RNA sequence: GCGGGGUGGAGCAGCCUGGUAGCUCGUCGGGCUCAUAACCCGAAGAUCGUCGGUUCAAAUCCGGCCCCCGCUACCA
């Protein structure tokens, strides 16, 4: 029996509809990505998603299929138990740009990217280019690239836009990430796939200085209808420590959490908690380490906690520090193109008074503005800020025709 | 609002206190409106 | 595992309880005002996907086929 361990890996997959990010996290993990009911009736990437495995290699075969994700080494042949190598996270972005901006705030959580791309769909995709231009923001420019679907394109057409994608990657950060087969409906060397990730996909380097902050992308309430008043829990949040480490019992705040009314004008409460308990799923651990989407399960009410409230909340010490700003200074650097849509049209230099979309890391909020300088922005809100340190990678979106597309990466300045 | 009281009189015009109500929405605003 | 309507230009009413597609927005035209719109009334208008069965006799009760297809196995 494998010794239980929590992840060290965040692979946040982003790409469009069709592009095949449903079944590829089905074929990387064993379980689906669509995980809300109109969603799975409809069948588009609604959800900013999540995702888990593990990885044990069998030393003895060939090159490559010992990864394979139980304590066995029959897919590869070998009799032998195989080695392990780390438990695994993927965080699924939506496909749409009628959905796009959300998935931003789980951006600040991957240590790597994936974009899947269409062997049956002509040069440029739409949503493919806004999310890889995403990740050259997120300052995690490691890219693994499949091209999907081998099992409609003529085996001489997958090479033309496999060219593609060797040239689509020229010009931009990701000369040097990869281009494995694979494909998602149909498990097609999803082994080798996960070797790709290994080799080409390293860790991050991990540091325990600065405040343990869990950059939260989800929060639920488990009590199922109808829960009688003696075996009630708070609410769950959940995101991945990045910087430090949390435990169960351990004094906490989190932030923005609450709004109240407080002398006639709006403002929040940094909330207080310990932790009920810490898992990944279906294991027992107690404390935890950097690595994955961890959920943290609070002793605080859960009606605060349901419907994604907090969408993107942050967790450091009730005795730490973390700012809130109504009024936000943050320097942006504007996109060249209008990279997810049908339509690319020129980037204008604008005055302010208009009203773009802010998303702080995992937080997000609306601004407008007053003092427009040349390099940064001066910008009034309706809800604080998660700023850790400096120059944090917040955002901003345009409105195109309900779509709010890339316009800047900013980074905030405090 | 320091009343002049001539225009009232709804001649070629709308009444006042349905004038007023909607001044306050626009100084509230340019108040309120990064005016600060 | 299934399972639903199988309806005029449009809401589909109406289906075990069996003979008049059944009213309603819309298209033609006729009335009232000075003239318009509201208002009034005739007319057009499908005839139940379709092959059938049951049924003196039908959407009405039961089936062949097919239209579109609507619910099939999530809370740290
Ligand atoms: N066999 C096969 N089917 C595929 C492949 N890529 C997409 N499909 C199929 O195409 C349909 C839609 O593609 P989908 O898998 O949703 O791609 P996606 O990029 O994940 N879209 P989204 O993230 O919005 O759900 C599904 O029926 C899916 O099974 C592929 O490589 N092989
Ligand atoms: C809001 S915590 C999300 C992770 C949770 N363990 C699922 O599965
Ligand atoms: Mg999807
Ligand atoms: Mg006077
Ligand atoms: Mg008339």
């Amino acid at each position: 029996a494998w010794p239980k361990v929590q992840p060290e890996v965040n692979i946040g997959v982003v790409g469009h509809v069709d592009h095949g990010k449903t079944t590829l996290v089905q074929a990387i993990t064993g379980i689906w990505t669509s995980k809300h009911s109109e969603e799975l009736k409809r069948g588009m990437t609604i959800k900013l998603g999540y995702a888990e495995t593990n990885i044990g290699v069998c030393e003895s075969c060939k090159k490559p299929e010992a990864y394979v994700t139980e304590p066995s080494c029959k897919s590869c042949g070998s009799d032998d138990e195989p080695k392990f190598l780390r438990r695994i996270s993927f965080i699924d972005a939506p496909g749409h740009e009628v959905l796009m901006a959300t998935m931003l705030s789980g951006a600040a959580l991957m240590d790597g990217a994936i974009l899947v791309v269409a062997a049956n769909e002509p040069f440029p995709q739409p949503q493919t280019r806004e999310h890889f231009v995403a990740l050259g923001i997120i300052g995690v420019k490691n890219l693994i690239i499949v091209q999907n679907k081998v099992d409609v394109v003529s085996k001489e057409e997958a090479l033309s836009q496999y060219r593609q994608i060797k040239q689509f990657t020229k010009g931009t950060w990701a000369e040097n990430v990869p281009i494995i087969p694979v494909s998602a409906l149909h498990k097609i060397n999803i082994d080798s796939l996960i070797e790709g990730i290994e080799e080409y996909i390293k860790t991050p380097y991990r540091d325990l200085s600065q405040k343990p902050v869990m950059l939260v992308i989800r929060s639920f309430d488990v009590n199922k209808p109808g829960t009688q008043f003696n075996e009630l829990k708070g609410g769950v949040i959940g995101g991945s420590i990045i910087q430090g480490l949390f435990k169960v019992d351990q004094e906490i705040k989190v932030l923005p959490g609450l709004r109240v009314e407080k002398q006639g004008k709006v403002s929040y409460e940094p909330i207080f908690t310990k932790i009920s308990s810490i898992r990944f799923g279906d294991e027992e651990f107690k404390e935890a380490k950097p690595g994955g989407l961890v959920a943290i399960g609070t002793y605080l009410d859960p009606s605060l906690t349901k419907a994604d409230n907090l969408l993107g909340s942050i967790i450091t010490l009730a005795d730490a520090e973390v700012p809130v700003l109504w009024n936000i200074r943050i320097k942006y650097n504007l996109l060249e193109r209008v990279v997810g849509a049908k339509e690319m049209l020129k980037v204008d230099p604008i005055r302010a008074k208009e009203t773009l979309m802010l998303s702080v890391g995992s937080s997000t909020t609306l601004g407008i503005v007053t003092s427009v300088k040349k390099d940064e922005i001066e910008v009034e809100l309706r809800r604080p800020v998660a700023v850790w340190s400096n120059n944090i990678r917040t955002v901003i979106s345009r409105q195109i025709a309900g779509r709010w597309r890339m316009i800047g990466w900013g980074l905030v300045e405090i | 609002m320091k009343r002049r009281p001539r225009k009232w009189k709804k001649k070629g015009r709308m009444r006042w206190k349905w004038i007023k109500k909607r001044i306050r929405r626009l100084k509230r605003q340019r108040k309120k409106e990064r005016g600060l």
